C-alpha cells in the first residue's frame, strides 16, 4: 500500500491478543479532504480481516465573512437586490404618473 | 427512592413555582431592556466572559449572552422601524386619496 | 442609483477583500545591478530561502 | 352637499399632514435611537480585548454608561409633553433609568374614512417588553466541570 | 512573499470604505434645513440595508490572548474578537482610520 | 434569506394594502356606495371582503 504513493497516506500493521483471542490488526490516517473509499474482493478482504468502508470528507470552515459580505452585496446590487427592486418601482412609478 | 437502574425512573413534581434555583436563561422573546443592560454592565466591570455557579454573580455570563440578547432586541427595532416607515406611506396615501 | 454606484464601487473593493491573492506569492532578493550572477524565477508558494 | 364634502375632505387633508410630519420625525428619532445602538455595540466590539486593565474596562464602559442613560432621556421625550411613546396615554413621561414603564400598552389613533379609524402610537411597554415568533429561549448551566484528574 | 502590494490597496480600500460611509450619510441623511426627511434618508429600503450589511461588516472571531480581561484563561486566554482590534479603528463617525 | 418575521417585516405594508383595497372598495363616494350594487346606501362590506 506504501508503495503506490496513495497521497498523504500509508499503512502500518499491528497485532491483537487479547480475549485469549489473537489477531492482526490494521490502521491508517488520511488528512480528511476526500471520502477515503475502497474497492476490494470482499472475499481476500475477510481473509485480510477487512472489508470495504469509508469515512467521509469533512472540511473545516475560515467563515469568509469577506466573501460572505460579497455575497450580500452580489444579490443586494443583482437584479434580485430589493433595492433594485424599488428602483424598478420608481420606473412604474413614474409610468403610473404618466399614464 | 430506589430501586433505580442504569436509566431513568420517573415521580411527579410539584404543581406551581414562584422562585427556585433554577437553571439559567439570558435571551428570551419578552424583551427587559435596561436590565439587560444593568447585567451586561456588571459582567462588563468584572470581565466576565462567562459566569459559574459558585461566582459571586453565580448566574450572569453577560457579555456573550449579550450579544446575542441585544441582536435579538436590535432584530425587534428593525421591524418597527418597519412598521413605522409603513405609517407615513399609508397616511400619506390617504391625504393623497383625499387631495384628488 | 448614484450611490448604488458608490455601493457599486466598493463592492468590487469587497470582492478584493475575499481573495488571497498576492498574499500566496514570492519575490527574490539579489546582491548585484549589472554584469549579472544568475537570476532566479519565483512565485506563490517558492521558499523563503 | 359637494362643498360639505369638500368642505370635509379638507379637515382630513391637514389631519393627515400633521401627522405625516410627525411621522417623518418620528422615524427620523426612531433610527437616530438606533445610531446609538449601533455606537454602543461598536465601542464594545474593541472592548472585547483581554490585556485591558480594569479601569480600560471603566474607560469604555463610563461611554456606554452615558448612552444608556442618554438612551433614556431620548426615550423619555416629548413634543409638548406629548411623550413619544406612551401608548394611547401619551400625556406621560413614560420611563426611567431602570427601563420601567409610565405610559400604557394601547395606541393612540385618528379617524380617517367613511367610519374608519387609524391607530399609530407606540405603547412603549410592548416596546419594552413584547416578544417576536422568531425567536426563542436560551437556556444552559452556571456549575462548570472539568478533568479532575489531578 | 511581499504581501505590502495589496497591503496599500487595503487601506486605499479602507478610503474607498469612508467615502461610501460619506455617500451614505451626505446620501441618506435627513434635511433639516426644511425639517425634512431627506429623500433617500428614513426609506425603509435604505436604514435597513445600511445597518445590516454595517453588521454583516463587523463580524468577528475568537481568538487567544495575553491576559488581564475578558474570558481568561490564565493572565493568557482565550477571546472573542474581530478585525478592527488588530486590524483597523473604527470612528464614532464611522469611518476607518489606520494604526 | 429573510427571517419568517423578517418577511413578515414587509407584510406591514402589505396589510395596509390590502387594507388599502378594502376602504377604497367600501367608498361611499359622494355618501353614495357605488360599489354596492343598485342599493348604493348600503355599505357594501363588512371590511373583510363580505
Amino acid at each position: 500500500i506504501n508503495s503506490k504513493g496513495i497521497e498523504g497516506l500509508k499503512v502500518k500493521v499491528e497485532s491483537y491478543n487479547q480475549n485469549n483471542v489473537t489477531g492482526f490488526r490494521l490502521n491508517f490516517s488520511g488528512d480528511g479532504s476526500s471520502d477515503f473509499s475502497i474497492k476490494g474482493d470482499a472475499n481476500i478482504l475477510k481473509e485480510l480481516g477487512l472489508s470495504d468502508v469509508n469515512i467521509t470528507s469533512k472540511p473545516i470552515e475560515g467563515k469568509g465573512i469577506f466573501s460572505k459580505l460579497k455575497a450580500t452585496l452580489q444579490e443586494m446590487t443583482g437584479k434580485d437586490g430589493s433595492i433594485t427592486k424599488y428602483d424598478e418601482s420608481l420606473t412604474n412609478d413614474i409610468k403610473s404618473l404618466n399614464t | 427512592a430506589p430501586p433505580f437502574t442504569t436509566t431513568s425512573t420517573v415521580q411527579n413534581g410539584p404543581n406551581f413555582s414562584f422562585s427556585a434555583n433554577n437553571s439559567l436563561t439570558i435571551d428570551e422573546p419578552n424583551v427587559d431592556i435596561i436590565k439587560d443592560l444593568d447585567s451586561m454592565i456588571d459582567a462588563v466591570l468584572k470581565g466576565n466572559m462567562r459566569a459559574d455557579s459558585e461566582s459571586e454573580n453565580p448566574r450572569n455570563t453577560g457579555m456573550q449572552g449579550a450579544l446575542e440578547r441585544l441582536d435579538h432586541l436590535a432584530d425587534h427595532v428593525s421591524k418597527l422601524n418597519t412598521t413605522m416607515g409603513a405609517y407615513h406611506n399609508t397616511i400619506e396615501g390617504v391625504n393623497t386619496r383625499t387631495s384628488f | 442609483t448614484e450611490i448604488k454606484t458608490k455601493l457599486l464601487s466598493f463592492q468590487t473593493a469587497v470582492s478584493s477583500l475575499a481573495d488571497a491573492t498576492v498574499f500566496a506569492k514570492r519575490k527574490v532578493v539579489g546582491s548585484i545591478s549589472d554584469n549579472p550572477p544568475a537570476s532566479l524565477t519565483v512565485n506563490s508558494g517558492v521558499a523563503l530561502q | 352637499r359637494l362643498e360639505y364634502e369638500i368642505k370635509t375632505l379638507e379637515q382630513v387633508k391637514e389631519s393627515t399632514s400633521r401627522a405625516q410630519e410627525m411621522t417623518q420625525n418620528s422615524m427620523k428619532a426612531l433610527q437616530d435611537m438606533v445610531k446609538l445602538l449601533e455606537d454602543f455595540k461598536v465601542k464594545v466590539t474593541q472592548a472585547a480585548s483581554d490585556s485591558n486593565s480594569q479601569t480600560s474596562r471603566e474607560a469604555i464602559a463610563k461611554e456606554l454608561e452615558r448612552i444608556k442613560e442618554s438612551i433614556v432621556q431620548l426615550a423619555n421625550t416629548s413634543v409638548n409633553g406629548q411623550y413619544l411613546f406612551a401608548g394611547s396615554q401619551v400625556a406621560n413621561k413614560p420611563f426611567d433609568s431602570n427601563g420601567n414603564y409610565y405610559g400604557d400598552k394601547n395606541n393612540i389613533n385618528v379617524v380617517t374614512g367613511a367610519g374608519t379609524e387609524s391607530p399609530y402610537n407606540i405603547p412603549g411597554w410592548d416596546l419594552f417588553f413584547k416578544a417576536d415568533g422568531d425567536y426563542k429561549k436560551q437556556i444552559s448551566t452556571n456549575v462548570s466541570f472539568t478533568d479532575n484528574r489531578w | 512573499q511581499d504581501f505590502e502590494g495589496v497591503t496599500k490597496a487595503m487601506q486605499d480600500l479602507v478610503d474607498a470604505y469612508n467615502d461610501l460611509v460619506t455617500n451614505l450619510n451626505a446620501a441618506t441623511d435627513y434635511n433639516s434645513e426644511t425639517g425634512t426627511k431627506g429623500t433617500l434618508q428614513g426609506i425603509s429600503e435604505v436604514n435597513s440595508i445600511r445597518s445590516s450589511i454595517l453588521a454583516d461588516l463587523f463580524d468577528s472571531q475568537v481568538v487567544d490572548g495575553t491576559t488581564e480581561d475578558a474570558n481568561g484563561n490564565k493572565v493568557n486566554t482565550k477571546v472573542m474578537l474581530s478585525m478592527q482590534d488588530f486590524g483597523l479603528s473604527l470612528n464614532d463617525a464611522g469611518t476607518l482610520s489606520f494604526d
